[PDB]
């Protein structure tokens, strides 16, 4: 629970969202595991990565073998046959054909092999990012750990591959309101410590930037700089000093 | 190719003219001082556009990179040379039939076309809609705080490693023949060099399941006390009842893969 | 189409393709970075800025007090971009060497087309007319090595040469992730300075 | 013709090696480009602070 707390603390989110909701962000966990039970379980064309790597692998060896049934400019295709049939003072230049015709055949097959087996590193190298970063910590790449604010992620096994599940936080529902970048209270700026300035139309209000939360204006909430010329967009208010009345008893 | 008339001026003395490439397009009659061109005929690939065949069994075909008046020659079926003929930017389109509405991509065809199966039922080419536009109402007085969130779970899958394979260069040229392997032999180093790049290709596959998964310095235990404040993580941690330490959505991974 | 060069359309058209790009500068500006991750919310583009300032160690005071100055700093410095890009056109060196080389493929696999390769000539048709049946396979033999090899060579050097540009698209598709739809603090990612 | 079809699957596999560019050109563009999910609109008010 305060593992959770660590990460809600690096999106700009303030500590009280978490335990204020601690059985609605649980639920909606556990059902968000349940959805990926379904998906990988309905369809098989999730898994469309890891299977066109075998498939590639097993067209290679099948184009490979079929190429020995080839006379490749020769007579025949069989070694035995062509010994048997020709003079060996002539046979070898049948079987001369017989060995440019399969070797030329190897070389295309490693060639394609030592171009295929870069792609692999190239992905073995941005998994092993991932592992090192989306899991042994917390990552701030905008769209590397799925698409959201991140939170974390789990390794999961599979044949010849790796498969994640991300963990992201997405906002849901917007509401319009009035902002003023500046507020002006004796004839100086009052420029937001964290957050900006909100009002629903009576009664200017501040909150944090990514969840609804006002509070009243207090001398903590801002820092003081420069006179109320300056500025563009200047409102005014009133904030409250929370010394007075404190020493009034 | 196909003669036409030219434009061109030659020289008086000049027979036949030629171009970037090295290749005879201008070509003077002997006779006549008329001057002619030379344009090869049409060809172009032949592609299928046809939806699942468990769903429907009807096909339209696409011949590429030709006019659609030199249809009907081809040289598969007869009655695959009408039924309202609709000329793209990539070719000829011959099944098909025109619709002037927008709707998303489903089997790519070139230049912006897509074709699909949509309802009685046949087979259309639209152009596709690049999503849904949208349009904020920007203003120097405005902002949006969102009062309520998700938490969600993607997935994203990624390839580790293939195969190890070695073939023995000797076994493969010439199996099992005297005359055969003396002959390989005078040839050099190929066979020798071959098992050597294949075995730097072996090694390398062992080195890459070990960067992604060994990490961790010690193996550490799952705590039996499960209660983690209201979180279910059995789903993902192994399970006693296999022999294995295998979880369970692993188990579904695997059978998946044939 | 000469001889059998077939030249493919691009899925994606010119028109539509600055329609992305008129969608992803047009949330750059009012949404800010907002509709990377979720749904677009409005910013006003004075406060987005400070939102930015704000990642570098500098504190909300500074824009606000000087809106003047660096409005038309930055009003010169997109008119700095403007004469640059039309005096000189050795800006766009590495676009230009991706067709030149790709270009000069081609060229030299058409004139490949006109080597006797060992044999006694290059035409297929001569070749036949002037020496038998039974004895002008040998010398059109010659002509299928000498033209296979041609052609394994150029596919080769072009699946080579594909590799380096998807080394280059999944670069920029990080730089579109990153320095577009966000911020970004890795030193020296987004030209040379704060970011 | 003939003669070239006794060689084997030579010609078989470059036209599947080639098709395998041509699908992944596409996948790039689409990839760098195509990362945003509505298409937005530009206002009209063009006071930009
Ligand atoms: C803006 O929000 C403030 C904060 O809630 C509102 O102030 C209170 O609104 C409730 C609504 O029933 C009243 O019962 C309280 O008496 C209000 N507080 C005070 C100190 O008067 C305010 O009404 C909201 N304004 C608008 C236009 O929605
Ligand atoms: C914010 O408050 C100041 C202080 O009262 C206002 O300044 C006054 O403006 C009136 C006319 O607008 C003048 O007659 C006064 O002499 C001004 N007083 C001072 C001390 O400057 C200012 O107009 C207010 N601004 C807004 C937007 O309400
Ligand atoms: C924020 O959204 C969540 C779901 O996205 C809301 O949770 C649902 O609330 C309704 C009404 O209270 C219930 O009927 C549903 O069962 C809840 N869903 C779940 C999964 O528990 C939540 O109420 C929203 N927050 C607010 C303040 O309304
Ligand atoms: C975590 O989720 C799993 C999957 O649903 C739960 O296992 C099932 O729980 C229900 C009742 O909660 C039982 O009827 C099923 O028989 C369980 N499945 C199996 C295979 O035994 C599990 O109980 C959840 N964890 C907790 C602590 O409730
Ligand atoms: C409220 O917000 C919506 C979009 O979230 C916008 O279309 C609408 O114009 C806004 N209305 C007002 C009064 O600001
Ligand atoms: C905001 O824009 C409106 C549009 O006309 C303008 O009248 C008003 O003066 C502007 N206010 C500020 C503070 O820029
Ligand atoms: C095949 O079609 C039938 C009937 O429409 C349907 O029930 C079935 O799910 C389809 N199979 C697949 C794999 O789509
Ligand atoms: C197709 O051929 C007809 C007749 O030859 C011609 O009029 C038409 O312009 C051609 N189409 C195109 C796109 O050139
Ligand atoms: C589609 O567009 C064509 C050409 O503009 C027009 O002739 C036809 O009537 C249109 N059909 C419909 C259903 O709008």
């Amino acid at each position: 629970a305060m593992q959770m707390a660590y990460r809600f603390n690096g999106i700009g989110v303030t500590q009280n969202v978490l335990y204020e909701n601690q059985k609605l962000i649980a639920n909606q966990f556990n059902s968000a595991i349940g959805k990926i039970q379904d998906s990988l379980s309905s369809t098989a064309s999730a898994l469309g990565k890891l299977q066109d790597v075998v498939n590639q692998n097993a067209q290679a060896l099948n184009t490979l073998v079929k190429q020995l049934s080839s006379n490749f400019g020769a007579i025949s295709s069989v070694l035995n046959d062509i010994l048997s049939r020709l003079d060996p003072p002539e046979a070898e230049v049948q079987i001369d054909r017989l060995i440019t015709g399969r070797l030329q055949s190897l070389q295309t097959y490693v060639t394609q092999q030592l171009i295929r087996a870069a792609e692999i590193r190239a992905s073995a190298n941005l998994a092993a990012t991932k592992m090192s970063e989306c899991v042994l910590g917390q990552s701030k790449r905008v769209d590397f750990c799925g698409k959201g604010y991140h939170l974390m992620s789990f390794p999961q096994s599979a044949p010849h591959g790796v498969v994640f599940l991300h963990v992201t936080y997405v906002p849901a529902q917007e509401k319009n309101f009035t902002t003023a970048p500046a507020i002006c209270h004796d004839g100086k700026a009052h420029f937001p410590r964290e957050g900006v300035f909100v009002s629903n139309g009576t009664h200017w209000f501040v909150t944090q930037r990514n969840f609804y939360e006002p509070q009243i204006i207090t001398t903590d909430n801002t820092f003081v700089s420069g006179n109320c010329d300056v500025v563009i967009g200047i409102v005014n208010n009133t904030v409250y000093d929370p010394l007075q009345p404190e020493l009034d008893s | 190719g196909v003669l036409t008339e030219s434009n061109k001026k030659f020289l008086p003395f000049q027979q036949f003219g030629r171009d970037i490439a090295d290749t005879t397009d201008a070509v003077r009659d002997p006779q006549t001082l008329e001057i002619l061109d030379i344009t090869p005929c049409s060809f172009g690939g032949v592609s299928v556009i046809t939806p699942g065949t468990n769903t429907s069994n009807e096909v339209a075909v696409l011949y590429q990179d030709v006019n659609c008046t030199e249809v009907f020659v081809a040289i598969w079926r007869v009655y695959s040379t009408g039924s309202n003929v609709f000329q793209t930017r990539a070719g000829c389109l011959i099944g098909a039939e025109h619709v002037n509405n927008s709707y998303e991509c489903d089997i790519p065809i070139g230049a912006g076309i897509c074709a699909s199966y949509q309802t009685s039922q046949s087979i259309i080419a639209y152009t596709m809609s690049l999503g849904a536009e949208n349009s904020v109402a920007y203003s120097n007085n405005s902002i949006a705080i969102p009062t309520n969130f998700t938490i969600s779970v993607t997935t994203e899958i990624l390839p580790v490693s293939m195969t190890k394979t070695s073939v023995d260069c000797t076994m493969y040229i010439c199996g099992d023949s005297t005359e055969c392997s003396n002959l390989l032999l005078q040839y050099g180093s190929f066979c020798t060099q071959l098992n050597r790049a294949l075995t730097g290709i072996a090694v390398e596959q062992d080195k890459n399941t070990q960067e992604v998964f060994a990490q961790v310095k010690q193996i550490y235990k799952t705590p039996p006390i499960k209660d983690f404040g209201g979180f279910n993580f059995s789903q993902i941690l192994p399970d006693p009842s296999k022999p294995s330490k295998r979880s369970f959505i692993e188990d579904l991974l695997f059978n998946k893969v044939t | 189409k000469f001889n059998g060069l077939t030249v493919l359309p691009p899925l994606l058209t010119d028109e539509m393709i600055a329609q992305y790009t008129s969608a992803l500068l047009a949330g750059t500006i009012t949404s800010g970075w907002t509709f990377g991750a979720g749904a677009a919310l409005q910013i006003p583009f004075a406060m987005q800025m400070a939102y930015r300032f704000n990642g570098i160690g500098v504190t909300q005071n500074v824009l606000y007090e000087n809106q003047k100055l660096i409005a038309n700093q930055f009003n010169s410095a997109i008119g700095k971009i403007q004469d640059s890009l039309s005096s000189t056109a050795s800006a766009l060196g590495k676009l230009q060497d991706v067709v030149n080389q790709n270009a000069q493929a081609l060229n030299t696999l058409v004139k490949q087309l006109s080597s006797n390769f060992g044999a006694i000539s290059s035409v297929l048709n001569d070749i036949l007319s002037r020496l038998d049946p039974p004895e002008a396979e040998v010398q059109i033999d010659r002509l299928i090595t000498g033209r296979l090899q041609s052609l394994q060579t150029y596919v080769t050097q072009q699946l080579i040469r594909a590799a380096e540009i998807r080394a280059s698209a999944n670069l920029a598709a990080t730089k579109m992730s990153e320095c577009v739809l966000g911020q970004s603090k890795r030193v020296d990612f987004c030209g040379k300075g704060y970011h």
